[PDB]
RNA sequence: GUUGCC
């Protein structure tokens, strides 16, 4: 879906935050983004 | 029509080749509703009723929506409420969801949500593409329909499908005048003495169109030799 | 027919070039690579009838091909290295890249 | 070592797949006969030309007529070779016809034909498969020492 | 018409180009800065690259998921094998001179993903001393025996080679006039 | 190189019951090409 | 004798076939091989060696078939008619000069012989090569035999010119119920053969192998391979702007199902579930057995330590996978004639000779040191002197691989039967017909008519009105009249020489632009990705034309993918045709009228760049012209003469462009079994079942094609008086009535000839 | 067989004016597939008529076709006017490379006498490009006995 | 037993 990651062109990742919040954060490379 | 047609008739092969079913209407003119029963048969599909599916979140939501084109039902002239496509998703055994969760909002727009490693993403990413590929109303076996006119003025109904016993059952078309292809059905709906005379019918039939005769004879002690 | 399309945008990759090569005189530690043909069998950037470009690096031998071709979404930067030691030194990015062929 | 003489049965062809079993072998004087004598040596009947379409038959012959009576061999080649226009001409410079097509008297009974006769050389190639290498009888002979049939 | 005459001058100096593969040229028809080199890394024998970066702070950065799991912090490195072409020389123009030198390899940086190999290394380690469950004399080559060679063995030389520490700087005008001196 | 078995026999391309029992070789027959003749009548 | 180019064309034809004869392929292979290809050899399989008293070594220097060095006269030789007639094998010896440490020093030794090859008639190393009729009639032999055939004790037999699908490229397939594969069968030149297949389950790429226990997906093994960031993944398989994204998308999430994320755990990946064919050290490292994995798979390419050009090949190769995916008219079919390769005579008895000639210097090393292992056998031995019983291995392995066709390989593990004939002596055009025919590789395919049918890429390649009918009626076919066989030549000098014409390497681009530009496929391989290709590819001529390059190239370049092609691989078929450069063609009369004087044959005219061959390939960029009075002034290419489209046993039908176009196939087939004549020396020969014809005729009206092979100087069948009519009732359909007289003057009056034999055999008492 | 041709590069030209009359049956850019091959199959018919009707008797192939012994209205049709069209299993020569037949004939040019007719007799005689679309359809008549 | 051909 165009998920670039900038400094790694991996993947993004919908991560279950902190009280089951929906950031999105890839593996593999410190990145984070609401 | 050759010598793969009556290959399969004395094999009585389970997967037949193009098993068309000519099934005739109630009517003869076309009325706005000769066919409205096409629309009833086919396997009518929901990629061509919905134009613009998306993912959306706020801060805290996993729902896909989907939305219909209000403005092509009355064109392709079938009819259908908005209450039984919300039905039809949980219709669906390939998908395996949750069985009441969909909630309406207002007449064209209708989401249906996700909830529980890593399942959030995965199952909001394989539902997107198998989402729009689900029947919502018609047949679930057969593909597709055509209408023709022979020489007189009368319309018929062509499908190139496999069911009979739901093509009978449903309104605007008689069940009296339906014949068929592939005999081993007919035996499993219209009893035995059926299934012997479409074999007469048959066989003489791709015999009538390759120039020589052979007899109505000798396929009447082929036609009970089988049955 | 297509064959026409190809000598119009060769005839306009000259002056996007001469362009490039004018406005980088400035010497602003500025840089472009660009591959020359070996296996001989120095010369001058020229400037022809109308703007077409060659150079004559031989002798005699002419090379009427230039071209700036290559579009790519990267930076390049040419850097220095010497005998491993504390040379590390990076010198300047790179704008362009042309070509040079030989006419046949 | 042994040879034999072309008996009935036997395979000829004609250089563009027209198959012949010699039917029957008669005498001399019953074939037709021409103005100047000739005894046409082999005759086919007409029933092969429309089905078979070998249009390249009938062009055989009106360009073989004409090479001998000239003297010269002629060159039919492929996708050209020697013209139909100019090869008729040489054919009615000597007296024959125009279309090769000669007529003849009857052996049998010694007057004209109500028709005509396409006549003349035609180049016949012996094939292979004789008959008395095909001729087969047995009485009551060996048997497999197996399950003793023939 | 006219003429633009240019010279070579490039001897003794293996000068090299990297490629970002990551790093665009414009944002918005508008190009951008390239990042600040914190150091190198390099081994000869096997020519490889490793440039380091560092990244962003606490805005980017989800320390929390970084400190907890693997310990290497605020350095993303890239790796580039060098590989090796005739021709392709680098010019810098004068007014009305411009002079070349030839170019000895062309590297290609893909990110090297450093500590995510150093996590399951020591994932590895201590599964075995959770249960460690437990005599080298001469041999002959044999002429019906095959022995490891070619690419693999390349990585056999990668591995444990000299490294030398780069002492990263931005000099570029003792080169300049180097080259002009010269005819 | 595969063995024949009895089961590689009786059935196949024509083991048996087609080569041996089914269609049979026979005694007392010929074989020779076929020319026309009109002179002689049918049968 | 005012000439002009207009129809005198026709009179190079026969200059072509003078210097360039009818049996090409045969001798011309057979000819490369005593010469080149044996040194080659040698020096791949020398140094055999000794574990046992390590300083004894055999080492060969060179070899040679036939002559001595030390008397250096032409050659001691039975003739091959006096050898046909006694059951022997018309063979010269092999001689090879071998150098070894005997004892106190080494010694040098010439002229060893070590076996007895077969040398086919018509090839250089015969008697009968380059004769005038004067020591031929000596020889009784015939001046008009074709030649190109071995007679290995006895009957005399003649290898096929076989062929298989096009190794060591790709191919696309297409199916409904199964899913859609693309071959990739590729053959390192030493004892693999290995092929890669890549199929879609349910809507995912992916791999298997013969070699790895299971399948393998795609996205780890691109990783492995370098390419690591994941966008580059998509960047190079679907590009952008398209529906390629919508289908490919869905393999990406597969490396974050195993958690993988970088190049170094790419590789263990596979090499944990690589099958293990045990090597017996096995000290395998877990890091190094993926390296070879990544190694031994796509044996087009080859890699030192940087896995760049090996990747995006494989990147290409999936490309093409979901190109078809989006609309299944993308297919490709395995029938088409430039996925076709004609492999011919004297590289093929080449594998044989390698499983021979292995299995000769390990029996005798084996006799070696079983002699060595004795203690007082130790000083003045010498090894020369067990040569003789390991000699004769080569001739009888030789001898029974002509004698019965079937040929038992080992680096391959292969079992081709059927791979050679005994030649038909019933006609003289039946001797000429089998030597001019491909046999195909029936991979029992036997419901599909696709290769049984003809495909229009054919015109003037290889026959099209020659073919058999019955067991085989679209699986046997013959070559065409004007017809030649390419061969290798070499492959870094082009991709140094492309270099030179303005490309760049593949190591500089980014796959940003690629898919924006073209690409130059050396063998299959992208190694330039050239932009405007027709100011290169007209330059690339250019130099062909004038010679610099060899002429066997073609620059196929499509349009419905973004690629151009280059082919150097030899064994690929082609005719040549004439340069038209512009509205007037390059033919020049005054060149023409220079070739009737004689002082330049064919082979000045591709010299000057009059003339070029074009393969199958290479006619689909081309517009060849018919004729001269059809000049467009945008056509090229005209054909050097319409009627080469008919091979040299169907050329006797007069006016073919008449008749019916089944009735000339039925004529193909009895052409070959006419009675008629044999050879000049046919009362001399005792073979086993001849028909001989007492009073032939040549045919009246000839054709330009009989001339050529001299069918009319001992035809078969006379020209008799026809008259076309119904008579008597005895032709009713296709029958004919012949007189008693005509026959009886000698009209086809046949002769059969016989042979039989018996041995008179000396028992054990 | 002019204003055969002149009524169907007429037809063949609204590719840029994209004209199609959609035949109930789906034919989704056939038309001009099916109305060329019942175009080019009426040509052929009343070229037959003309040399029936217009022939004189003692004519040998009409006087054996006007009985039943050998030969038809068809095969007489295809020796003295016209050998019409060939069909490969109900198809009118599919490209063999790059959408066209052969190496004589210009790019993506869909039209008769260039992919499936040819237009002179067997009296006339055959050009090199037709005589190898006659030998497509000489091939499958022998191949199906298999 | 195995191939070639009508
Ligand atoms: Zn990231």
């Amino acid at each position: 879906m165009l998920s670039f990651c900038p400094s790694c062109n991996n993947m993004l990742l919908i991560t279950s935050g902190d009280s089951g919040v929906y950031t999105l954060a890839c593996r593999s490379c410190p990145y984070e983004f609401p | 029509l050759g010598v793969p047609r009556i290959k399969e008739i004395i094999n009585a092969s389970k997967v037949i080749s193009t098993p068309i079913i000519n099934a005739v209407l109630v009517n003869d003119n076309d009325e706005r509703a000769a066919r409205v029963v096409k629309g009833r048969v086919e396997k009518t599909l929901l990629s061509d009723v919905a134009f613009y599916v998306q993912d959306v979140y706020k801060d805290n939501l996993s729902f896909i929506q989907v939305r219909i084109d209000l403005g092509t039902i009355d064109k392709l002239q079938l009819e259908l409420t908005i209450e039984d496509i919300a039905v039809a998703i949980t219709r669906a055994s390939k998908l395996k969801i949750q069985a009441s969760d969909v909630n309406i909002i207002g007449k064209d727009r209708i989401a249906i949500n996700v909830f529980p490693e890593n399942d959030v993403f995965y199952r909001m990413q394989q539902l997107r593409r198998a989402l729009p590929d689900v029947v919502v109303k018609g047949l679930p076996d057969i593909s597709r329909a055509v209408i023709n006119i022979r020489d007189d003025g009368k319309r018929e109904l062509l499908v190139e499908g496999y069911g009979l016993r739901d093509v009978m059952c449903t309104d605007g078309v008689i069940g009296s005048r339906t014949t068929t292809n592939h005999v081993l059905e007919v035996f499993s709906v219209l009893g035995i003495e059926a299934a012997r005379y479409s074999i007469i019918r048959e066989i003489n039939y791709t015999m009538s169109n390759h120039g020589m005769s052979v007899d109505p004879r000798h396929i009447q002690l082929l036609g009970d030799v089988m049955t | 027919k297509e064959a026409a399309a190809e000598l119009e945008l060769l005839n306009a990759d000259h002056q996007h070039i001469l362009r490039k090569l004018k406005k980088m005189n400035n010497k602003p530690e500025r840089f472009m690579v660009f591959q020359l043909p070996t296996r001989l069998p120095v010369g001058s950037i020229r400037v022809h009838k109308s703007g077409k470009l060659s150079v004559k690096i031989g002798n005699v031998v002419m090379d009427i091909g230039k071209g700036a071709e290559t579009t790519f979404l990267q930076d390049v930067i040419a850097l220095s290295i010497a005998d491993d030691a504390s040379s590390a030194e990076l010198l300047g990015r790179v704008d362009g890249k042309i070509v040079v062929t030989p006419q046949i | 070592r042994q040879n034999r003489r072309p008996e009935l049965g036997d395979k000829f062809s004609s250089r563009h797949g027209q198959k012949g079993v010699c039917g029957i072998i008669v005498k001399q004087e019953d074939m037709p006969f021409n103005d100047q004598g000739i005894v046409p040596d082999i005759i086919m009947n007409p029933h092969g030309f429309p089905s078979r379409m070998t249009v390249g038959k009938m062009i055989e012959l009106i360009s073989g007529k004409a090479g001998v009576l000239n003297g010269t061999l002629e060159y039919g080649t492929c996708f050209g070779g020697s013209k139909l226009e100019d090869m008729s001409k040489i054919l009615v410079d000597q007296g024959f016809n125009y279309s090769g097509k000669d007529m003849l008297y009857s052996g049998i009974t010694g007057e004209c034909l109500q028709a005509y006769i396409f006549f003349g050389p035609i180049y016949y190639q012996k094939l292979k498969h004789m008959v008395l290498d095909k001729m087969h009888a047995r009485a009551r002979g060996p048997r497999a020492v197996l399950t003793r049939q023939p | 018409i006219e003429e633009f005459p240019l010279k070579i001058s490039g001897e003794e100096e293996s000068l090299h180009v990297f490629q970002y593969a990551n790093r665009p040229r414009l944002v918005g028809r508008k190009p951008a800065e390239h990042p600040f080199i914190s150091a190198a890394r390099y081994k000869p024998k096997s020519h490889l690259w490793e440039i380091d970066i560092p990244l962003d702070e606490q805005a980017f950065y989800n320390k929390d998921k970084a400190e907890s799991e693997w310990n290497g912090v605020n350095v993303q490195t890239l790796k580039g094998v060098g590989v090796e072409n005739n021709g392709q020389y680098a010019a810098f123009v004068k007014d009305m001179q411009v002079y070349l030198v030839p170019i000895e390899r062309v590297a290609q940086l893909k990110p090297f993903f450093k500590y995510i190999d150093d996590a399951n290394v020591t994932r590895k380690q201590e599964d075995a001393r959770r249960n460690p469950n437990p005599m080298s004399v001469k041999s002959v080559n044999d002429p019906s025996q095959n022995r490891l060679t070619g690419s693999l063995l390349a990585h056999k030389v990668a591995d444990e080679e000299a490294n030398i520490e780069l002492t990263w700087a931005e000099g570029t005008f003792e080169q300049f006039k180097d080259t002009i001196v010269k005819e | 190189k595969p063995i024949r078995g009895f089961c590689q026999r009786l059935k196949g391309k024509q083991g048996r019951f087609r080569g041996n029992l089914s269609g049979k070789r026979v005694d007392f027959s010929g074989r020779t090409v076929i020319s026309p003749d009109p002179n002689l009548s049918i049968d | 004798d005012e000439i002009n180019t207009a129809q005198d064309k026709w009179h190079l034809l026969p200059a072509f076939l003078k210097v360039k004869g009818l049996v090409k392929q045969h001798l011309d292979s057979f000819n490369y091989f005593v010469d080149t290809d044996l040194k080659k050899i040698i020096k791949a399989n020398q140094l055999i060696l000794s574990d046992v008293d390590p300083e004894f070594y055999l080492k060969y220097v060179d070899i040679r078939v036939g002559k001595k060095s030390s008397s250096s006269t032409k050659d001691y030789l039975t003739p091959p008619h006096e050898c046909r007639l006694r059951d022997m094998t018309y063979s010269a010896p092999i001689y090879v000069d071998i150098e070894y440490t005997r004892g106190r020093n080494i010694i040098m030794h010439k002229d060893v012989e070590i076996g007895r090859m077969p040398i086919m008639l018509r090839s250089n190393k015969c008697i009968l090569y380059d004769a005038d009729e004067s020591k031929m009639a000596k020889l009784n032999e015939c001046p008009l035999d074709p030649g190109g055939y071995f007679i290995v004790n006895g009957t005399e037999k003649v290898i096929l010119v076989q062929e298989q699908l096009s190794k060591n490229r790709i191919i696309v397939e297409a199916d409904e119920k199964k899913g859609i594969v693309q071959a990739s069968v590729t053959s390192s030149t030493h004892e693999r053969k290995s092929k890669t297949y890549v199929i879609t389950k349910n809507g995912k790429i992916y791999l298997k192998h013969n070699s790895i226990a299971e399948e393998i997906p795609i996205a780890i093994v691109l990783k492995a391979c370098g390419i690591l960031s994941d966008l580059e993944i998509m960047q190079l398989v679907c590009g952008n702007d398209s529906s390629y994204q919508d289908i490919f998308a869905v393999n990406l999430e597969e490396s974050s199902k195993l958690d993988i994320y970088t190049q170094q755990q790419a590789l263990e990946y596979i090499g944990a579930k690589v099958k293990t064919m045990r090597r017996q050290k096995l000290t395998i490292l877990q890091e190094g057995i993926e390296a070879i994995a990544t190694t031994v798979i796509a044996h087009l390419t080859v890699e030192a330590l940087d896995f760049r050009e090996k990747a995006l090949y494989i990147a290409m190769m999936t490309r093409r996978v979901v190109m078809a995916m989006y609309n299944p008219k993308m297919i490709d079919d395995r029938d088409y004639v430039g996925n076709k390769r004609l492999e011919l005579a004297g590289q093929l008895i080449s594998l044989l000779f390698e499983d021979l000639f292995k299995k000769f210097n390990n029996d005798f090393k084996l006799s070696i040191d079983k002699v060595l292992k004795k203690p007082n056998r130790a000083m003045e031995y010498d090894a020369l002197l067990s040569i003789n019983v390991h000699s004769n291995n080569i001739t009888s392995g030789l001898n029974r691989a002509i004698s019965t066709g079937n040929w038992s390989l080992k680096r391959f593990k292969m079992e081709r039967a059927g791979v050679t004939h005994v030649l038909s002596r019933l006609s003289y055009i039946s001797a000429l017909g089998m030597m001019t025919r491909i046999s195909s590789q029936f991979e029992k395919s036997r419901k599909v008519s696709g290769p049984r049918a003809l495909q229009p890429s054919q015109f003037g390649m290889l026959c099209t009105a020659d073919t058999p009918e019955g067991e085989a009626c679209g699986l046997v076919k013959n070559l065409a009249l004007m017809t030649h066989i390419t061969t290798d030549d070499e492959e870094e000098p082009i991709k140094k020489l492309c270099y030179v014409l303005g490309v760049e390497d593949i190591t500089l681009i980014d796959s940003a632009s690629l898919h924006l530009n073209y690409g130059v496929y050396l063998n299959g391989t992208l190694i330039g990705s050239i932009r405007f290709p027709t100011k290169f590819v007209t330059q690339f001529r250019h130099l062909r034309r004038t010679g610099k390059v060899s002429e066997f190239i073609s620059i196929y370049s499509n349009s419905h993918q973004m690629a151009v092609h280059i082919a150097t691989d030899g064994g690929r078929i082609c005719r040549p045709l004439i340069i038209v450069s512009d509205g007037q063609s390059r033919v020049k009369d005054i060149h023409l009228r220079k070739l009737l004087d004689g002082e330049l044959d064919f082979d000045d005219f591709l010299k000057l760049g009059l003339v070029e061959y074009l393969d199958v390939n290479e006619e689909n960029d081309s517009y060849i012209a018919l004729y001269e009075k059809d000049i467009v002034p945008s056509m090229t290419h005209l054909e050097i003469e319409p009627f080469t489209i008919l091979g040299a046993v169907a050329g006797l039908i007069p006016y073919p462009h008449h008749n019916q176009s089944p009735r000339n196939t039925y004529q193909c087939a009895m052409g070959k079994q006419a009675i008629g004549a044999i050879a000049y020396n046919q009362f001399k020969r005792i073979d086993t079942l001849l028909y001989l014809m007492t009073y032939p005729q040549q045919p009246m009206v000839k054709t330009k094609t009989i001339e050529l092979i001299d069918y009319d100087k001992l035809p078969a069948g006379q020209n008799a008086t026809v008259a076309v009519m119904s008579y008597s009732g005895y032709d009713i359909e296709d029958a004919l009535v012949l007189n008693k007289s005509s026959i009886d003057r000698g009209f086809g009056r046949c002769e059969t000839r016989r042979k039989t034999t018996t041995v008179l055999k000396r028992y054990a008492n | 067989v002019e204003i055969a041709y002149h009524k169907c590069d007429e037809l063949i030209t609204l590719f840029n004016k994209g004209e199609l009359e959609t035949q109930p049956g789906c034919n989704e850019e056939q038309t001009l597939e099916a109305k060329i091959g019942g175009l080019l199959s009426k040509v052929r018919e009343e070229v037959g008529d003309v040399c029936i009707n217009e022939l004189d008797n003692w004519n040998a192939p009409l006087i054996m076709a006007t009985c039943g012994s050998k030969g038809s209205t068809l095969n007489v049709s295809q020796m003295v006017a016209v050998v019409g069209q060939q069909i490969i299993s109900g198809n009118r020569v599919p490209d063999g490379f790059q959408d066209r037949s052969l190496p004589h004939f210009p790019k993506n040019s869909k039209t008769p006498q260039s992919k499936g007719f040819v237009r002179n007799s067997f009296f006339s005689g055959l050009s090199p490009p037709e005589f190898l679309f006659h030998a497509i359809s000489g091939r499958e008549g022998l191949v199906d006995t298999a």
